[PDB]
């Protein structure tokens, strides 16, 4: 059993009041089966595209979450999973300085 | 690459248990059970890919399977009803895709026992008049007041099976198709040259083998026990 | 049913070829067997066609396998009495042990046989043990002799047999005839229409 | 230069009646292929998924994978049963199987296949083989899956002619998305101090990223993973932890092969 490393970041420069897209690039997981949110604010994003599902040459699984966001000074963005391999959701947030 | 069942012919009563066996011994892990209804193909009941393993094939329902050992492989029929009633094929295989049958097996199970009636067998002598005629003597054999119809009749010259020269009915006759568990007949005719049936030290004997009760049975009624049985009808030759 | 025989029965004259059939619809079709079936017994194997364009032969059996059109015949050449019998076709749909076998529900064939010198007659023979007891035989009459049961509900009539007597290639029709009634030989076929040639002795 | 092409099947089987695969395919790292559980067909990615295959002979292809993925199916569910109660569900199979081009007309094919995230069985040469490190009980599995000539034959085919094939046509109707550039942009941040140099939007692959005081680069640069865009460009940030004060002079130089020698140099 292999534990998700969740990677947050935008596909443009993030700049406040501009729409810009957000990843959530899950990686390093199984067995399969797993669920990813993208949040605002703690508050589910409705629009989140899932790319398929594939697996790298050591045969563990990774995907593509993503959804359009616009970036302000208050809102946070978070991307939440729920894996076998975790007693409890990991949460990791955006952090544009990162 | 052998395949063995047993019994060969089972006449069961409905709630009896019934339990059909088949044997291997060419060592294949995989075991397969079937039974062949008219109008059907072989239908796959259970099968086995090895000892202590058990797998339901397509019409699982009443039968138990058992593969107590990597020979031997049951079919078991707890509470037996007679839409059982059918033949059952057993077949084992290795990892490749041929399925080796065994010969079947054919079961009746009857709504009740109380009719199971041995045959009586008599043997009857060619005709001089046929001699003359062709050259050929005919015996028939004829077994009677069976019930019900699972017989076996098979003809012996001298402590060794014929069949050469021998028909039996495909099926047996009733005796009174006006009633409802009507007694059965059934004939069967060997042909021999005269000179054949004119040696006297030709001992030529019909045999019937009866399937009807086991010694485990329950039997309220007055007459023998009609158990599973051979009953036969013996001749010599003669000038 | 995916597995789907024609035709359903047929009788054939000795020495007349015949062509059996089977489609089916089972997906894979890794091959193709023919079994014959004797009534009252097991299952033999006539053939196993396992390529996309298939011909095999086993003596007077030759069969085709065409994959693209799921399609499968069986002919017999020159058939003898012993083809009698329920040909049935079975698709595996795996090369290996992991398959199922998906049966079809059979042909059944009657090959008539060639009865070349008919000698129709009626003998009595007795009884080994009970010389009052006897049955009648109707014997050695050609296949287009049919046998009829009685009118008389205390006399048994069988249906016709034929024995072959390899040995001396040698084949005959026979059927018997008996009662508890008052009841005799002479009189034990007349419900059949037999030949007028009928020997009738003593 | 090299491209490889992989057919990545997923397989899952919680219990005895519960399954799904879904498999995806790529050509380097361009997905061409996706083939859902919930589809009966394979679905085109990309315009020219096809390649140079006619499409009497792609419904042909499709149609054996079709009934392949319903025979594996049930194959690993009568394995299961072959094996227990040494194997129980749930059990995870996954398929790595294609082809990697070399220059001229040479290839290498491949068949790999895990069980429980763990590879343990290929196809190589004219039959399955375990590798090394499997365990001894998928020696029946191998027995009875090398006893199927017909599969064999197939699979030999597939990967020694099949697959070369295919994704020679391949390479030649996605020319021009093979080759495509995209050119990065790149964009500054800090944490404690650490500075970030993020560069995003950028196809191929192969990129250069160096924090520089004027011409001297900075030997603590982190490159960090590729990451992917949605719309299959790369991200990437490489990182440098440095004393607060001592930012002044930093730059962030990336050099990539869709700039034409006009590196991207961000001053802090
Ligand atoms: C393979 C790389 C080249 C690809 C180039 C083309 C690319 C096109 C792009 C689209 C691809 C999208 C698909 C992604 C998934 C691919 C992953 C790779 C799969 C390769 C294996 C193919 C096997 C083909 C033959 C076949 O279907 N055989 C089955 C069907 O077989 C039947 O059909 C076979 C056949 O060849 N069929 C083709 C067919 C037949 C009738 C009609 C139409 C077609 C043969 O006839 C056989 O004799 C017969 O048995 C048979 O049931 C097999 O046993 C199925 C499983 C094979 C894989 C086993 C993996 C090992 C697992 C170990 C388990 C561990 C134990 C757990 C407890
Ligand atoms: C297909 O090619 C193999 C050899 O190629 C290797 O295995 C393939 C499945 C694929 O993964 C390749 O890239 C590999 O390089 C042939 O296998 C040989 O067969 C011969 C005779 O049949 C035998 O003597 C050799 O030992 C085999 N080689 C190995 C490594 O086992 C195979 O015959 C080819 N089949 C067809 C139909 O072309
Ligand atoms: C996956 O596909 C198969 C075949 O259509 C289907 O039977 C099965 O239910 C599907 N699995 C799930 C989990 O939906
Ligand atoms: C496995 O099948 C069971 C019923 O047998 C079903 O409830 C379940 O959803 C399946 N398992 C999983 C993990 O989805």
């Amino acid at each position: 059993q292999k534990t998700p490393q969740i990677q947050v970041y935008s596909r443009h420069p993030p700049e406040n009041g501009k729409p810009n897209i957000l990843n959530c690039y899950v990686t390093q997981f199984h067995p399969p089966h797993i669920e990813i949110q993208m949040l605002k604010n703690g508050k589910k994003i409705p629009k989140v595209e899932m790319s398929d599902m594939s697996f790298s040459k050591d045969w563990s699984f990774y995907i593509l979450a993503h959804t359009e966001f616009t970036p302000t000074e208050t809102d946070t963005y978070a991307c939440r999973v729920k894996h076998a391999s975790m007693a409890e959701p990991k949460t990791v947030y955006w952090d544009r300085d990162m | 690459a052998a395949v063995t069942q047993s019994p060969r012919n089972k006449v069961a009563v409905t709630g009896g248990k019934v339990t059909l066996s088949c044997n291997q011994t060419n060592n294949h892990n995989n075991m397969y059970w079937y039974r062949q209804d008219t109008g059907h193909g072989l239908r796959l009941i259970h099968y086995s890919y090895g000892a202590g393993s058990t797998e339901k094939g397509d019409i699982p329902d009443g039968y138990k399977a058992s593969r107590p050992s990597q020979e031997n492989f049951s079919l078991i029929l707890e509470l037996a009803t007679p839409s059982q009633t059918s033949v059952y094929f057993c077949a084992s295989g290795d990892e490749g895709y041929t399925q080796y049958f065994g010969p079947g097996t054919r079961l009746l199970v009857l709504e009740d026992l109380r009719n199971v009636t041995p045959p009586k067998v008599s043997l009857f002598e060619p005709s001089k008049a046929e001699i003359s005629h062709t050259q050929k003597a005919t015996l028939v054999c004829l077994a009677t007041g069976f019930y019900p119809d699972h017989v076996e009749l098979s003809w012996w010259v001298n402590g060794k099976e014929v069949h050469s020269g021998v028909c039996t009915d495909p099926q047996p006759l009733k005796e009174q198709p006006a009633l409802n568990d009507s007694r059965y007949s059934l004939s069967s005719r060997l042909r021999v040259s005269a000179t054949f049936w004119q040696n006297p030290r030709n001992h030529f004997r019909c045999q019937v083998q009866f399937y009807g009760l086991s010694e485990n049975d329950e039997w309220t009624q007055d007459r023998a026990k009609p158990v599973t049985q051979i009953v036969s009808a013996e001749a010599w030759g003669r000038a | 049913t995916q597995v789907e025989q024609s035709p359903q029965s047929l009788v054939v004259r000795q020495g007349e070829n015949c062509v059996l059939q089977c489609n089916y619809s089972v997906t894979p079709d890794n091959h193709l067997r023919w079994f014959k079936q004797d009534t009252g017994k097991g299952l033999v194997s006539l053939t196993v066609l396992v390529d996309q364009k298939d011909k095999t032969s086993n003596g007077r059996y030759s069969a085709t396998l065409d994959k693209d059109a799921k399609h499968s015949t069986l002919h017999i050449t020159a058939t003898l009495l012993d083809d009698t019998a329920t040909y049935i076709c079975v698709v595996g749909d795996r090369g290996s042990a992991l398959g199922r076998l998906h049966f079809g529900a059979g042909t059944q064939l009657i090959v008539i046989p060639d009865i070349q010198n008919p000698d129709p007659a009626v003998y009595q023979l007795r009884d080994s043990k009970s010389s009052d007891k006897s049955v009648c035989l109707f014997t050695d009459f050609d296949s287009q002799t049919n046998v009829s049961q009685s009118k008389d509900s205390d006399v048994y009539i069988t249906d016709k047999c034929v024995l072959d007597m390899r040995s001396m290639d040698f084949k005959s029709n026979s059927a018997v005839a008996w009662s508890n009634k008052d009841f005799a030989c002479a009189n034990a076929f007349n419900n059949s229409i037999i030949p007028e040639d009928t020997f009738f002795p003593s | 230069k090299n491209y490889t092409f992989r057919c990545l099947q997923m397989s899952s089987f919680a219990n005895r009646s519960w399954s799904r695969t879904d498999s995806v395919v790529w050509l380097g790292d361009l997905q061409t292929h996706r083939w859902s559980n919930d589809s009966a067909t394979i679905s085109f990615t990309k315009p020219w998924s096809q390649g140079k295959l006619s499409n009497q002979q792609w419904e042909k292809l499709q149609h054996m994978f079709q009934v392949y993925r319903v025979s594996f199916t049930r194959d690993i569910q009568e394995l299961v049963k072959m094996m227990s109660p040494k194997e129980d569900y749930p059990i995870e199979i996954q398929l790595s199987a294609g082809c990697e081009m070399y220059p001229g007309n040479a290839s290498e094919s491949f068949l790999h296949v895990a069980f429980q995230g763990k590879y343990v069985v290929r196809f190589w040469g004219t039959s399955w083989q375990t590798v090394p490190g499997a365990p001894s009980w998928l020696d029946l599995p191998i027995k009875v899956l090398n006893a199927d000539q017909g599969t064999s034959a197939t699979v030999q085919m597939l990967l020694n002619d099949t697959c070369p094939l295919f994704v020679r046509g391949l390479l030649e109707a996605g020319k021009s998305d093979l080759e495509k550039q995209e050119k990065p942009v790149a964009w500054l941040s800090s944490v404690p101090r650490q500075l970030v140099c993020h560069v995003s939007g950028f196809y191929p692959k192969p990129v250069w990223v160096m924090w520089m005081r004027g011409d001297q680069e900075q030997q603590g640069t982190h490159r960090g993973d590729f990451l992917p865009n949605a719309d299959e460009t790369w991200y990437l940030q490489a990182t440098l932890d440095v004393e607060a004060g001592e930012e002044a002079g930093l730059a962030c130089r990336v050099k990539h092969s869709s700039l034409g020698g006009q590196d991207i140099i961000l001053y802090w």
